[PDB]
């Protein structure tokens, strides 16, 4: 995250801009009705 | 002669169904609970040592213990025997330390002896510190593990009928009509059905043939395959439905094929449905319909085709939905041509980051060369996690009247768009696209709005124009 003292073109007031850049959140692969397990109990939907 | 004979068979198959997969399943949660228990102990740990800090300096050094001591609470319950349900209850011992205030002590309870497998006795051993001594230390390692519930994990007899043949024949003799309908059903292990109806008559409409097969297995999935066929001079039906369950993947195939035999109305449709699903569910739907109208008495006819195609892709990554249909029709009514058609296309893409939706519509229809040109009924909208855009309906209307003095009519809007982004807000709206005509020069309008905002930067443009008969007015407003 950056912080910069800037002067806008369409605003005569100088400001301080704090910018958080783009983020790429990683969502790992998961399984759907084959065998689900949420860290508590392994549930085999195919078996049922 | 009516036949309704029936060979009764009370015998049935008792298929054993396992439940241990469920029995271990909740037990799996228990094991997590087991470790969760020690987590609780850790929380208790965060106090126990501190509680030790509050015991010694109060009891071990200070003279505040061993004053009028009491016998520890020990409650014993002898075992019992129940021969009716055959349950043995072992003797149970409950121990509380006398020092303190009914503080819990080490409990240990084994399992009992019952008949069958209905409930499970909570056999465990929990160890807790006693206040009779200053040393208090809950064993975090020693957890509480309950035995899994054995609720008939292997005892279950699914009942399947083992039946004979359901026999029912209907036969009748006469001199002008002859019906022989036979219905039979096979229920020994699986579902096998077939119907046969034989109709014989002098009249062609009263003489036809109806037949159909129906099969459904149970040994390897519930694979169904039912096909129908009607042999009639006026109805020609061929309905084909097959559902296959190969114990791993499902299939549906619906081949519906039937046509009409009315001389004044030749209708012919078609229906096909294949709900195939192996790795990603998908829908293949296309509906077909044709019709042919002709009325000589009313001097009217109608000839068109209506179709639709449905596409659906239930893909794990994204979900795109596709739909379009056409309502084409043509006719001639009292020496006046009839037209009209519909075109649809609703494209809606969805994603966890951006979404887009555009609806394209076509309704160009005319009533005997009158009141037509209804085109461009589209509108689009896009939503992203960086920008927003919308351009709604901006159709055009230009229609002609063939009665009077060829009156022209139709009023519509131009495009009018909205653009959104940080630091940039744009509203560009051009509207009032009218059509002047006869009868003293129908008004001609028009309106332009330009809004451009970057926080403090504000550009506002507003233009209007009005035209009436032999005069006009125009106005402009500008804010910079």
């Amino acid at each position: 995250v950056l912080t910069k003292y800037s002067q806008p073109e369409d605003s005569l007031i100088p400001f301080f801009e704090i910018t958080v850049p783009e983020s790429q959140l990683t969502v790992s692969q998961f399984t759907l009705p084959k065998s689900v397990s949420d860290g508590i109990a392994a549930l085999d939907l195919n078996a049922v | 002669s009516v036949k309704a004979q029936y060979k009764k068979n009370k015998h049935r198959h008792s298929i054993t169904n396992p439940l241990a997969v469920l029995c271990e399943f909740i037990s799996q949660s228990i094991k997590s609970f087991d470790r969760h228990f020690e987590k609780n102990r850790n929380n208790a740990l965060d106090f126990v040592t501190k509680s030790y800090n509050e015991t010694k300096i109060k009891f071990d050094k200070y003279k505040a213990e061993k004053s009028h001591d009491e016998l520890p609470r020990t409650f014993q319950i002898p075992g019992y025997t129940v021969p009716v349900v055959n349950v043995e209850v072992s003797p149970f011992t409950i121990e509380m330390s006398a020092f303190g205030y009914v503080f819990p002590k080490a409990v240990s309870m084994p399992s009992f002896s019952i008949l069958g497998s209905d409930v499970r006795v909570p056999s465990y051993t929990l160890i807790l510190p006693s206040l009779e001594l200053p040393v208090l230390h809950v064993p975090r390692n020693l957890k509480l593990s309950l035995p899994d519930f054995k609720e008939l994990c292997t005892i279950s007899h699914i009942f399947i009928p083992a039946m004979g043949n359901i026999t029912y024949d209907f036969s009748f003799k006469s001199s002008v009509i002859t019906l022989n309908t036979n219905a039979e059903l096979f229920n020994q292990s699986d579902i096998v059905a077939h119907l046969l109806s034989s109709s014989s008559s002098v009249i062609d409409a009263l003489q036809y043939k109806l037949e159909g097969t129906t099969r459904l297995t149970r040994k390897r999935g519930l694979k169904l395959a039912t096909a129908l066929s009607l042999s009639n001079k006026f109805v020609e039906g061929s309905h084909n439905s097959t559902v296959s369950l190969t114990t791993k993947n499902m299939e549906v195939s619906v081949a519906t094929t039937t046509k009409a035999q009315i001389p004044i109305l030749r209708m012919n449709f078609k229906q096909e449905l294949n709900g195939n699903t192996k790795s990603k569910p998908t829908v293949s739907s296309s509906m077909e319909f044709k019709y042919d109208f002709n009325s000589s008495m009313l001097y009217s006819t109608a000839k068109g085709a209506v179709d639709h195609k449905l596409s659906l892709e239930s893909l794990t990554s994204y979900f795109s939905i596709e739909s379009s249909t056409k309502g084409d029709v043509k006719g001639s009514v009292l020496s006046r041509e009839y037209s009209g058609t519909i075109a649809s296309e609703a494209n809606t893409y969805l994603n966890s980051k951006s979404t887009r939706s555009s609806v394209k519509l076509q309704g160009t229809s005319k009533i005997d060369d009158i009141w037509n040109l209804e085109v461009k009924e589209n509108f689009a909208g896009e939503a992203t996690l960086q920008r927003i855009y919308s351009l709604w309906e901006h159709s055009t209307k230009n229609h002609l009247q063939l009665e009077g003095l060829f009156f022209t009519n139709g009023e519509h809007t131009s495009k009018a768009t909205l653009e959104l982004s940080p630091w940039q807000m744009s509203a560009l709206v051009q509207v009032h696209a009218s059509q002047p005509s006869s009868f003293h020069d129908f008004p001609d309008l028009g309106q332009e709005v330009a809004l451009n905002a970057n926080t403090k930067n504000q550009k506002i443009r507003w233009k209007n124009e009005v035209r009436i008969h032999s005069g006009s007015f125009q106005s402009q407003v500008e804010l910079s």
